[PDB]
This record gives structure tokens, sequence and C-alpha cells, in this order.
């Protein structure tokens, strides 16, 4: 045998050795799901509400800037509903994490605006257009209307994606804590403690409470170190919550002024042109229920101790290899660490 | 049985341009869509004799 110190005879072989290793592996599992599965789960509503809820907001927001387009220019349309829904869709797609340029979004919807607003509302009757998308920029047609809404929604988006990416890297590192690998050595400690007394004879035998705690702390010694790091990430996430909803809302009496303020100064402009060419509620709430798991990664050996079977009292209780009176006492933890500092980074340097 | 003479192709639509779907056979008396699954409202159906 490799496992059971034998000191008298034994009941169990190798392969039921083997087979023990493997139960204790399977019964670890159960049980850092079962401290993580609140959590998790936790976390996993709150992600799908809050993508949910920005979806619905940006979803709004486009129908009400394609509807005051249809009632005030009508003129602009149906070009206006092309440009609205470009920009919308390239909203939710940084929302959503991909690679899209802020100041490209509102420079591409100006560039579109502006030449359907010569044509039909200043200058009434194809390959002209380029001159007029060029004139855009060149003349400054817009004012700081542009670089207003560019500053405006960079803010915003910017801090509801970090918020969704730390969401999501919470998922993952509370999904990654059930599936932590041991060593060799621990998955010996661990069948010592859980099943060894049953390969000399015993029956309902558990394990001393201090030999857990050995054991549980001999094993846990790299998940632990987590702890200042997620205690970090939740203080960081705290600071963040305390933005998006108001400033899309608003947009569309931004746009409105800017088409008013372009219309302003048609005269010079067409002769010019014609010579040259409970969300907060609900952010609140998982804060506060985030709280209650600051503890998780230092209460975890604890946890695992208090749920397995251990005879608290150190009092006729299995040490590993004998029935005694008293008892006489990196790499995925490293991923862990490093993803949860670069998000701490991440987190702070927002707010 | 009712023989296809044009059989609708895979549109595309672009800039919000709503682009209707074709469909022509004979002997026919009722053509129906079943978009996605589904029945599509006799209100949708413009036929043609
Ligand atoms: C969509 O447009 C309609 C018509 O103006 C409006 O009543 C509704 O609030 C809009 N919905 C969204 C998602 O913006």
């Amino acid at each position: 045998l490799q496992v059971c110190l034998p000191k008298g005879p034994t009941c169990c072989s190798r392969k039921m050795e083997e087979k023990y290793q493997l139960t204790a592996r399977l019964n670890m599992e159960q049980l850092l799901q079962s401290a993580s599965m609140e959590l998790k789960f936790l976390i996993i509503q709150n992600a799908a509400v809050f993508q949910e809820a920005f979806e619905i907001v940006v979803r709004h927001a486009k129908n009400y800037t394609n509807a005051m387009f249809k009632n005030n220019y009508p003129s602009l349309t149906p070009q206006a509903f092309e440009f609205v829904g470009e920009f919308f869709t390239d909203v939710s797609l940084y929302i959503l994490g991909s690679d899209i340029n802020v100041d490209d979004m509102v420079n591409e919807l100006f560039d579109s605006l502006f030449p359907v607003i010569y044509t039909q509302m200043m200058n009434p009757g194809l390959d002209i257009n380029e001159c007029l998308r060029g004139a855009r920029r060149d003349l400054k047609v817009f004012g700081s209307f542009p670089k207003l809404i560019m500053t405006q929604v960079s803010k915003s988006l910017q801090v509801t994606r970090i918020f969704l990416q730390a969401l999501n890297l919470g998922i993952e590192v509370i999904n990654t804590t059930d599936h932590l690998k041991f060593s060799k050595d621990c998955g010996r400690m661990l069948t010592r403690m859980w099943y060894c007394s049953y390969c000399q004879g015993l029956m309902m035998v558990k394990p001393c409470g201090g030999y857990c705690n050995v054991v549980m702390q001999g094993c846990m010694a790299g998940v632990v170190e987590i702890d200042k790091y997620w205690r970090e990430y939740i203080l960081s996430l705290e600071e963040l919550v305390n933005d998006m909803e108001n400033v899309l809302l608003g947009l569309f009496s931004t746009i409105h002024d800017s088409i008013q303020y372009v219309q302003k100064n048609g005269g010079k402009l067409t002769t010019t042109i014609g010579k040259l060419c409970t969300l907060s509620s609900r952010r609140r709430e998982l804060i506060q229920k985030l709280k209650s798991f600051i503890n998780f990664y230092s209460a975890l050996p604890g946890y695992i101790c208090s749920h397995s079977p251990v005879a608290e009292n150190d009092t006729l209780c299995w040490n590993g290899q004998e029935l005694v009176e008293r008892y006489s006492q990196e790499p995925v933890v490293s991923q862990i660490i490093d993803k949860l500092k670069h998000i701490n980074q991440l987190l702070r340097t927002m707010s | 049985l009712p023989h296809f003479i044009e059989e609708p192709e895979d549109a595309y639509i672009i800039k919000s341009n709503p682009i209707a779907l074709r469909c022509k056979a004979r002997p026919a008396m009722q053509i129906f869509f079943k978009c996605n699954g589904e029945w599509v409202h006799q209100n949708e159906h413009v036929s043609e004799e």
C-alpha cells in the first residue's frame, strides 16, 4: 500500500486504496462546489439581469432616436434609420466588449448625417457624397456637438463595459474554485482522513478536528492567499458602482439641437459648399449581497472541516493512521491571483 | 400536385429596406408562408390570381 499506513493487518488492497483516493477527490470537489454554488448563482443571475437591462436601455434609445427622426425630420428618413441603427449596433457591440472606437462611432454618425441634411433640408436638388463627408469635418459644421457626445458616451460606456467584464471574471474564478486539483500528497492525506479508517475495520469513526485543520491548512496554503485579492476585488467593485441610462436617454435632445445648430448657418454653408463641391437599486443590492461573501476564501478550509464528518472534541477520533484517545498534533492559483490583480487595477483606475 | 414556378430566394435586408418574398406555383388555390416553424398571418399575404 502507498496511502494507508499499515499498523496492524488491513481489510483493503491497493486497488481499494485507489478507489478510496478517487472517492476522496470526488468528495473534495463536491464540498467545494457546495461551498461556491450560492455565490456562483448570485453573480450569474446579476450578470444576466444587468446585460438584459443595458440591452433594454440601448433598444429604447435607438427606438426614440428613430421616432424623433420620423417626427421632426421626415426628409432625413429612411437614411436616418440606417445611421441610427449602425450607431446603436456599434454601441451594443462596445458594451459587450468588442473592439469598437467610440470617437469613430460619433464621427461616422455625423459623417452619414451631414450629406442627407445638405441634400434634403438645405439644398433640395450620390457621386458628390464624399465631398460633403469631407466638408463636414473640414468646416466643423456641427461645432463642439460631436466631441460633447463623444466624451458623454465614452465615459459611461467604458464604466459599463468594465462592470460587465468584472462580473464575468468573478463568475470565472468562482467556477474555477471547485475545479482546483490538489497535490498527490494532499490526495493521500484526504484518503487517510476520510477512508483509511475503513481499511482498519472501523465503521463510524470520524477524523479529529485538529487533524482536519492541519490537512486543510496543508493543501489550502495557496488558496487562502487569494483572500487579499478577492477582498480588494469586492471593495474596488463597490468603488465602481458609486451613469449610462441617463446619458443615452438625453442623446435625442442633443442630436436635435445639433441639427438646428447646423441649419442655423445654412446661408454661408450652402454657398461655400456649392463652390467647393431600478438599475442603481439592483447594483446596490448586488454589492450589499456580495459583501456577505468577502470571507469566502479565508473561511473555505473551515467550511471543508465543518461540513466533513469530524470529531470536534478531538476524543476517540481517527488521526490518519490510528484511533487515538486524544489527538497529538500554485499554477492555477497564480492565474486566479493574476486575473484578480488585473481586474483590481482596471477597477481602481475607473474610480 | 402543385409545381412551384417561382421558389423564394434567400433575401438580405440592406439599410433597413424591407424586401418582400415572392412565391408562385401552379396548380395552386392556397399558398401560405411558414416562417421559422409557424404560419404567417393572413393579412401579411398578398395573393395574385
Ligand atoms: C419604439 O418606438 C415607439 C414609437 O415612438 C415608442 O413608443 C417606444 O417607446 C419605442 N421603444 C423602444 C425600445 O425604444
